RNA sequence: GUAGG
C-alpha cells in the first residue's frame, strides 16, 4: 500500500506476475551451496507444491563424492558424513574497518573406520575458514567487497554437426560427446566417404577398429549396421579382425614406442572412459544425453556407456543417410538433425555456488592426493583423523579463487543500479571457456533464443561486444543451470491465470503469443488474428484460437537498467544500448529527486538493492536522529539501526543515508527507513530534471557540446562530494625503524602549523598540493656530504642529521578538507602485516561543483562535454520570464534517431503543470479516465512503462488542455513550442521553440581526474624512457602512427628532439633543462639509449652486430 | 602580435622552398639567441638583430621579421 | 623434478661408493638414506633465488610445518609470544626469519 | 580485468 509514493501510471494492460527477487541469483545458489536452513525450508515448500528441487546440498555432495580414502590393502577408510557452521566471530562492519575476510569456521565430523583393528573412531576436525556471502549478495575480501558473476558455457552431451566443404564438392558430417571434466571425444563420418574417431585427436583412426576393441563382436555389428552402405564398406575395407588384434593396434597407435599389452589397453580405456573420476559427466551431462539420444531413462549418475556410444554411432549415421525422423536407440522414436551450439537449449550457466564447489573439490582432490601418499608412507595405530588431513589445500584454493580470477570482480559502488547490473550480468569470458580471442561473429549475436532469458540491448560497447551480457527481468534459474522464463496459460483461445516456467528446449515445441497483442472485454482475443511466434524464431502470424502461451509481461526481454528508459520503443537499438550503459556511471548527488517522467520499476530496483536501509519489522518509531533511527516492534524488540555517514565507497565517492520516516509514524515490515546514495523516498534518483529547449545557440553547443545557465554552480543542484583516502607505513628496515613524528627535518616551521604532537594532522585543517598530512622519517641514510654542502652548514652553523624526511604529502592537483583519521600500531591489540609497526590512513572530503569540461548525459544515449556556463541572464527565457537551464543542439535528434527524448520532454512538460480532463469524452480522454491518469496537480510524478507507454495522441490532447500556470494562459502551444525572448540582444526570437522538462544526470567521467601535464618527473629502469600514467607524473606517448605523421610534412628535426632530447637520452637531457634554465641554446643531440641496449640484447645472442664507419671503426 | 603575424607568402618566394625558409631562419635565430646569451664576451663574429627589439620577445619572430623585410641573405656552401 | 632425478642419481652413486654387502640387509635400507640427503641437500641449496644457507633453511623449514601444526590444532593464528615459545627463540628472530623466507615476484 | 574514446 504504502510501499512507494503515488506515481500515476499510464499502462494499459494489468500484469499478472509481479518481479521476483531481482537478487536471488547469488544468494539462492550460495544457500544451496551452504546446505543452511534457507535451502532446505525452500527444498521443502517445492517439494510439498511439487516443483523440482535439489536435496543434496552442494558442500555435502562434494564432501560425500570424495569416497572414504582406501590403500592398495583397503583396511582403513575415512567417512566425512556430516559438517556445520557456527556464527563467524567479526562482525561485517568489522571485518571491512580492520581488513579481515569475512568468513565463518567449518567443521566436519570424520570417522575413521579400520578393518584390521575393527574399529570406529570420530573426531571434529577444523576444515579451514570458509567466506561467507552476506544479504547483500557481497563476498568481503580483506575488507574490499568483490562480487562473482555467473558464467555461460556449454554444458556436457552429445552435439552434431554438419559442414559443406569445397574441396570434398560434398557435405562433411561430424559429432562430438563433450563431458564435463573427462577428455573429449569426436567422431567424424564421411571425411573421404568414411568414418573415424578423434580420441584426443591423438592420431587417424576408423570406427570400426574401436568397435572390434569392444566387446561386440563382427557379426552382431554387420547385423545392426546392414541397412547402411557406408558401415559395411567401412567394415570391409577394414582388414584387422578380432578383439585382441584391434585392441592393440589401437594401443600402439595411441601409446607407439612400447609393445602391447592386453590388460594395460583394457585398464587404460577403462580409466579413461570406464573410470567414474576420470569421466565423471555431470547430472546435467546425461539428462541432456539420454533426451537428445532419445534413451529413456538411463542410469542417472555414471560414465559413459558402449550403448551410448553405439546409440551415437547410429544417430550419426541416420543423419548422414538424410533420414530425418527415426526410432530411438533404446528409445522413442526421435528427429535426427544438426544442432546449432549458439542455442540457449546448449548454454548452461554456472552460478556462484557451483563455482566454489568446483574449486573446493579440485582442493579437497588434492587433500585426497596428499592424505593417500601419508598413508602409504605411515604407520598404522600412529593414525588419527586430525592428524592425517592437512587444511592447506581447501584453504588455499578458496582463497586462490576469491583472488586473482576472472569472475570475481570489483564490486562497482557508484550507485545502487550499478550494484545489480554488477550482480546480474553473466560473463563468458573465464577458465575453460570463451576467451577474448576465441570469440567469432556468431556467438556474439543476438540469437532468436535470448528472448526472456537474457535482454539484447545492454552489453559493453567495447571490443568485448557480446560476450557479456545482463539476465533478463524475469528470468529464473534451472537447477540444472538453465534459464526459465514464466508463461500465462492460454486454453481455448481464452486467457487462463496460471503460470508455467519453460526452458530454452520446451519453448521450441509449442507456439507462444505476443503480451502486447490486445485482449476483448471478455478473456477471448478481441482479434481473430494475432501475431505469433514458433520455432526457428520464425514470426509467421495464425489467426483464431490456435495459441497456448502468451509472455506475461510485455517487458521479459528487457533488462532492469534497460527497462529504466521511458518511451523504449521509439529510441534506436543503439541508442538505447548507450542509454542503458550510462546509467551505471552516474554519480549520487548532495541532494537527489526522483525523476518527473520515468517508468514506474524504479520503486523495486532500488528497494531490493542492498544501499536502502529498510526496517525488518512492523512497529514504531521513538526517536529520530541522523546518526541512529531507533524503532521498537509491538513484540517488545528494540532495535536501533546506524545509518553510514560519509564513508568511502569502492569508486570514491559518498555514501551518506539520509533519514525519511518521522517520530510517530507506524512502520510495515520492509519498509524503507532511510535513503542511500542516489535515492529519494525509496525510489532511484541518479539525477535531477532540468529544464530545456532546443535551438542552436552562438556556436557554443557545436557538435554535441552543451550550455547551461550558471544557477545549477550557484543552488548546488549539480554537485557531488568526493573522498580520497591515502595512507602510510611506518615500515622498519634494515638500518633501523621509521618514526611518524612532529620532529621534520630541513623543513620550516610554518608547514609543521596543523601537525599535532604525534605527527598526524589534525581533523578539519584544510590542505592544499604540496601540504604535509602525517611527519615521518626515514632512520639512516649513508650520507657522504659534498664539499659545497659542507661549506655551506659550516659558514650557517647547521648539522646533517642522518634521519632523513620521506613524509607523506597531499598529492599534486589535490585539495580537501580532512574529515577523518585512522591509526594502527604493532605493539597494540591491532595486528599488522609482519615488519610493519604503525600504519595511518586520512581521508581528504571536497564538494566538486559542476564546471567547464564536466561530462553529462541523459537517459537516451545523448552525451555530452559541458561547453560553457553563462550567466543567468543571458539564457534565453521563456514569456513569464523563467530561464532556461540547459540548451542541446537540435541537429543530434534526426540524425541519432532517437526521437524518444523529444516525447519525453513534451510529457515532462506535462508532469510539471498538471493536467485536468473531466468529461471531455474523446478517446484518449476516456482512455485516460479508465486509467485513471485524468486528474493531476502540479509537480506529481507520472509513469510510462517501457512498452506500454503514452500515445502521441494523449500528449497532443494534454497539451492542449494543460492547466493554466499564470494569468490564465499556457506558455507551450498545441505544437509543443513556446516563444523564447533572447537574452542577449533582447529581441524576440522569430518562431516559437520546442521547451520542457529532461532528467539528466552527471556521469563520472569528470575532469579533475583526467588532467595531466609533465615538465619532468620519474623515469623508467630497464631504458630510460619516462614511464606513464598519470599516477606517476607520466609522459604521454608518441606512438608509431604519430610518427609517421609527422614524416609527412617532411619536418625532420622535431622528430630527432622528440625521439632523443625529450626521452631516452639520459645525458642531453640534463644540458637541455640547464640550456633553458640558463637562457642558452639547445645543444646537438647524441645516440638514444634504447638502440644500446637493444644491441647488447642482439649481442646475447651471439650476432656480432658491429657499429662501423666507412672510414673503418665508427666514433660514439 | 601573432605566430601568422608575418604572411608567409612573401617569406616563400624569397626562399624558393617550404624547407631552405625554416632552416633558414632557424639559423638566423640561433644566431640572435645565442647573441643575447652572450652575457658580455662580445665575440665579434657575432651580430645583434637589425631590426628593434622589444623588451620581452622570441627570436625566431625578429629573425622571421627580418627575412621579411629582406635585409638578410643566404648563401649555401 | 627432473633435475632432481639427477641429484638423485648422484646421491645414488655416492652410497653405492660407500656400500658394502657387509650389511645384514637389502640395498634400499641403506642407499634411500644417502638419496634423502642428496635431494635434502639439492632442495636446500639451489631452490631459492636469494640462497640461503642451509642452517637457515632447516629453521625456515621448521618454523613453516610448526606453525602449521598451531593452525591445525588452535585453528587460528598464535600470539608471535606463543610461536617465539613453542620454537624457544625470541619474538625478533621470528620476525626475522619470517621475512628471510619470501620469494622475489617477477 | 573493466570502463570511456
Amino acid at each position: 500500500a504504502s510501499t512507494a509514493p503515488l506515481r500515476i501510471s499510464f499502462a494499459k494492460i494489468k500484469e499478472p506476475l509481479e518481479v521476483p527477487n531481482l537478487l536471488a541469483l547469488q544468494t539462492e545458489s550460495f544457500d544451496w551451496l551452504l546446505g543452511n536452513d534457507a535451502w532446505k525450508a525452500r527444498v521443502e515448500s517445492a517439494l510439498e507444491s511439487g516443483q523440482d528441487v535439489p536435496t543434496k546440498s552442494g558442500l555435502e555432495e562434494i564432501f560425500e563424492e570424495i569416497s572414504p580414502i582406501e590403500d592398495f590393502s583397503g583396511s582403513m577408510s575415512l567417512t566425512f558424513r556430516d559438517h556445520r557452521f557456527e556464527p563467524p566471530k567479526n562482525s561485517i562492519d568489522e571485518c571491512k574497518d580492520r581488513d579481515f575476510t569475512y568468513a565463518a569456521p567449518l567443521f566436519v565430523t570424520a570417522e575413521f573406520t579400520n578393518n584390521e583393528t575393527g574399529e570406529i573412531k570420530s573426531q571434529t576436525v577444523f576444515m579451514g575458514d570458509f567466506p561467507l556471502m552476506t544479504n547483500k549478495g557481497t563476498f568481503v575480501i580483506n575488507g574490499t567487497e568483490r562480487v562473482v558473476v555467473s558464467q555461460l558455457v556449454r554444458s556436457p552431451g552429445v552435439y552434431f554437426d554438419s559442414s559443406i566443404d569445397k574441396t570434398s564438392d560434398k557435405d562433411i558430417f561430424s559429432a562430438k560427446i563433450i563431458p564435463s571434466r573427462g577428455a573429449w571425444l569426436e567422431m567424424e563420418i564421411d571425411k573421404r566417404d568414411m568414418v573415424g574417431v578423434r580420441i584426443d585427436r591423438k592420431r587417424k583412426q576408423s570406427v570400426t577398429v574401436l568397435l572390434k576393441a569392444l566387446g561386440w563382436t563382427t557379426e552382431q555389428i554387420l547385423e545392426e549396421f546392414g541397412e547402411y552402405e557406408s558401415m559395411r564398406a567401412t567394415l570391409e575395407k577394414d582388414h584387422t579382425q578380432g578383439q585382441d588384434d584391434a585392441l592393440l593396434d589401437i594401443y600402439r597407435k595411441l601409446r607407439p614406442g612400447e609393445p602391447p599389452t592386453r590388460e594395460a589397453a583394457q585398464t587404460l580405456l577403462e580409466n579413461l572412459y570406464f573410470n567414474p573420476k576420470r569421466y565423471d559427466l555431470a547430472k546435467v551431462g546425461r539428462y541432456k544425453v539420454n533426451k537428445k539420444l532419445g534413451a529413456d531413462e538411463p542410469l542417472d549418475a555414471g560414465v559413459l556407456t558402449t550403448d551410448d556410444v553405439i546409440a551415437t554411432i547410429k544417430y550419426l549415421v541416420k543423419l548422414h543417410a538424410g533420414e530425418t525422423e527415426t526410432v530411438g536407440e533404446s528409445g522413442r522414436e526421435i528427429v535426427v538433425e544438426t544442432d546449432d551450439i549458439d542455442h540457449f537449449g546448449n548454454r548452461r550457466i554456472r552460478n556462484v555456488g557451483e563455482l566454489i564447489q568446483n574449486q573446493v573439490r579440485t582442493g579437497l582432490a588434492r587433500m585426497e592426493r596428499v592424505v593417500r601418499e601419508r598413508m602409504t608412507t605411515q604407520d598404522v595405530e600412529a593414525i588419527t583423523p586430525q592428524t592425517l588431513i592437512n587444511i592447506r589445500p581447501v584453504v588455499a584454493s578458496i582463497k586462490e579463487f576469491f583472488g586473482t580470477s576472472q569472475l570475481s570482480q570489483f564490486m562497482d559502488q557508484n550507485n545502487p543500479l550499478s550494484g545489480l547490473t554488477h550482480k546480474r550480468r553473466l560473463n563468458a569470458l573465464g577458465p575453460g571457456g570463451l576467451s577474448r580471442e576465441r570469440a567469432g561473429f556468431e556467438v556474439r549475436d543476438v540469437h532468436p533464443s535470448h528472448y526472456g532469458r537474457m535482454c539484447p540491448i545492454e552489453t559493453p560497447e567495447g571490443p568485448n561486444i557480446g560476450l557479456i551480457g545482463s539476465l533478463a527481468s524475469y528470468g529464473r534459474i534451472n537447477p540444472f543451470g538453465f534459464i526459465e522464463t514464466p508463461y500465462r496459460k492460454v486454453v481455448e483461445g481464452q486467457v487462463t491465470d496460471d503460470v508455467d516456467y519453460l526452458t530454452a528446449d520446451e519453448e521450441d515445441r509449442f507456439v507462444i503469443a505476443q503480451a502486447n497483442a490486445a485482449l476483448g472485454d471478455d478473456m477471448r482475443f478481441a482479434e481473430a488474428r494475432v501475431l505469433v511466434r514458433r520455432r526457428g524464431g520464425e514470426v509467421d502470424y495464425v489467426p483464431g484460437d490456435d495459441v497456448d502461451y502468451m509472455d506475461v509481461s510485455p517487458r521479459q526481454m528487457v533488462s532492469v537498467a534497460t527497462a529504466m528508459i521511458p518511451f523504449l520503443e521509439h529510441d534506436d537499438a543503439n541508442r538505447a544500448l548507450m542509454g542503458a550503459n550510462m546509467m551505471r556511471q552516474a554519480v549520487p548527488l548532495i541532494k537527489s529527486e526522483s525523476p518527473l517522467v520515468g517508468t514506474g520499476m524504479e520503486y523495486r530496483s532500488a528497494a531490493d538493492a542492498g544501499d536502502v536501509v529498510k526496517a525488518e519489522k512492523a512497529g514504531v518509531v521513538q526517536e529520530v536522529s541522523a546518526d541512529y533511527i531507533t524503532t521498537t516492534n509491538d513484540d517488545g524488540t528494540y532495535i536501533t539501526y546506524r545509518l553510514a555517514k560519509f564513508s568511502r565507497s569502492n569508486q570514491g565517492t559518498s555514501v551518506n543515508q539520509k533519514v525519511i520516516v518521522a517520530e510517530g509514524d507506524r512502520i510495515i515490515e520492509g519498509q524503507v527507513l532511510a535513503d542511500g546514495p542516489a535515492t529519494e523516498n525509496g525510489e532511484m534518483a541518479l539525477g535531477k530534471n532540468l529544464l530545456v529547449a532546443f535551438m542552436p545557440w552562438e556556436g557554443h553547443n557545436y557538435e554535441d557540446a552543451i550550455i547551461l545557465s550558471q544557477r545549477l554552480v550557484q543552488d548546488d543542484v549539480l554537485s557531488s562530494i568526493h573522498i580520497e583516502e591515502h595512507e602510510v607505513d611506518a615500515r622498519d628496515t634494515k638500518l633501523g625503524p621509521e618514526e611518524i613524528t612532529r620532529d621534520i627535518p630541513n623543513v620550516s616551521e610554518e608547514v609543521l602549523a596543523d601537525l599535532d604532537e604525534r605527527g598526524i594532522i589534525r581533523i578539519g585543517a584544510e590542505v592544499v598540493a604540496g601540504d604535509i598530512l602525517v611527519g615521518k622519517v626515514t632512520p639512516k641514510g649513508e650520507t657522504e656530504l659534498t664539499p659545497e654542502e659542507r661549506l655551506l652548514r659550516a659558514i650557517f652553523g647547521e648539522k646533517a642529521r642522518e634521519v632523513r624526511d620521506t613524509s607523506l604529502k597531499v598529492p599534486h592537483g589535490e585539495i580537501g578538507k580532512v574529515i577523518g583519521v585512522r591509526v594502527f600500531d604493532r605493539e597494540e591489540g591491532d595486528e599488522l602485516p609482519p615488519g610493519v609497526n604503525q600504519l595511518v590512513r586520512v581521508y581528504v572530503a571536497q564538494k566538486r561543483k559542476i564546471t567547464d569540461g564536466d561530462k553529462l548525459a541523459g537517459r537516451h544515449g545523448n552525451k555530452g562535454v559541458i561547453s560553457k556556463i553563462n550567466p543567468i541572464e543571458d539564457m534565453p527565457f521563456l514569456e513569464d520570464g523563467t530561464p532556461v537551464d540547459i540548451i542541446l543542439n537540435p541537429l543530434a535528434v534526426p540524425s541519432r534517431m532517437n526521437p524518444g527524448q523529444v516525447l519525453e520532454i513534451h510529457l515532462g512538460w506535462l508532469a510539471s503543470r498538471g493536467w485536468d480532463v473531466s468529461g471531455l469524452a474523446e478517446e484518449w480522454a476516456q482512455r485516460l479516465q479508465v486509467i485513471g491518469a485524468d486528474k493531476v496537480e502540479p509537480g506529481t510524478n507520472v509513469a510510462t512503462p517501457v512498452f506500454d507507454g503514452a500515445r502521441e495522441d494523449e500528449l497532443a490532447g494534454l497539451l492542449q488542455h494543460t492547466i493554466p500556470n499564470r494569468d490564465g494562459e499556457r506558455m507551450v502551444l498545441p505544437s509543443g513550442k513556446a516563444r523564447l525572448f533572447d537574452g542577449r540582444s533582447g529581441e524576440p526570437f522569430p518562431e516559437p521553440i520546442s521547451v520542457g522538462y529532461m532528467y539528466i544526470l552527471k556521469l563520472h567521467h569528470l575532469v579533475d581526474d583526467k588532467l595531466h601535464a609533465r615538465s619532468t618527473g620519474p623515469y623508467s629502469m630497464i631504458t630510460q624512457q619516462p614511464l606513464g600514467g598519470k599516477a606517476q607524473f607520466g609522459g604521454q606517448r608518441f606512438g608509431e602512427m604519430e610518427v609517421w605523421a609527422l614524416e609527412a610534412y617532411g619536418a625532420a628535426y622535431a622528430l630527432q628532439e622528440l625521439l632523443t632530447i625529450k626521452s631516452d637520452d639520459v645525458t642531453g637531457r640534463v644540458k637541455v633543462y640547464e640550456a633553458i634554465v640558463k637562457g642558452e641554446n639547445i645543444p646537438e643531440p647524441g645516440i638514444p639509449e634504447s638502440f644500446k641496449v637493444l644491441i647488447k640484447e642482439m649481442q646475447s645472442l651471439c650476432l656480432n652486430v658491429e657499429v662501423l664507419s666507412s672510414d673503418g671503426m665508427s666514433i660514439e | 602580435e601573432g605566430i601568422i603575424n608575418p604572411p608567409i607568402d612573401e617569406l616563400l618566394e624569397a626562399t624558393d622552398s617550404k624547407y631552405s625558409l625554416v632552416i633558414y631562419a632557424a639559423k638566423r635565430a640561433r644566431q640572435i639567441n645565442a647573441y643575447y646569451s652572450q652575457l658580455g664576451e662580445g665575440l665579434l663574429e657575432y651580430v645583434g638583430p637589425l631590426v628593434d627589439t622589444h623588451v620581452h620577445e622570441k627570436p625566431l619572430s625578429i629573425a622571421l621579421r627580418e627575412i621579411n623585410a629582406g635585409l638578410l641573405t643566404s648563401e649555401a656552401i | 623434478f627432473l633435475d632432481l632425478i639427477q641429484e638423485g642419481n648422484l646421491g645414488l652413486i655416492r652410497a653405492v661408493e660407500k656400500f658394502d654387502y657387509t650389511k645384514g640387509y637389502k640395498f634400499s635400507t641403506y642407499a634411500t638414506w644417502w638419496i634423502r640427503q642428496a635431494i635434502t641437500r639439492a632442495m636446500a641449496d639451489q631452490a631459492r633465488t636469494i640462497r640461503i644457507p642451509v642452517h637457515m633453511v632447516e629453521v625456515i623449514n621448521k618454523l613453516a610445518r610448526v606453525q602449521r601444526q598451531m593452525l591445525q590444532d588452535l585453528g587460528r593464528e598464535p600470539t608471535p609470544e606463543e610461536l617465539a615459545k613453542e620454537l624457544d627463540m625470541t619474538p625478533e628472530k621470528v620476525i626475522e626469519v619470517q621475512k628471510y623466507g619470501r620469494e622475489p615476484i617477477s
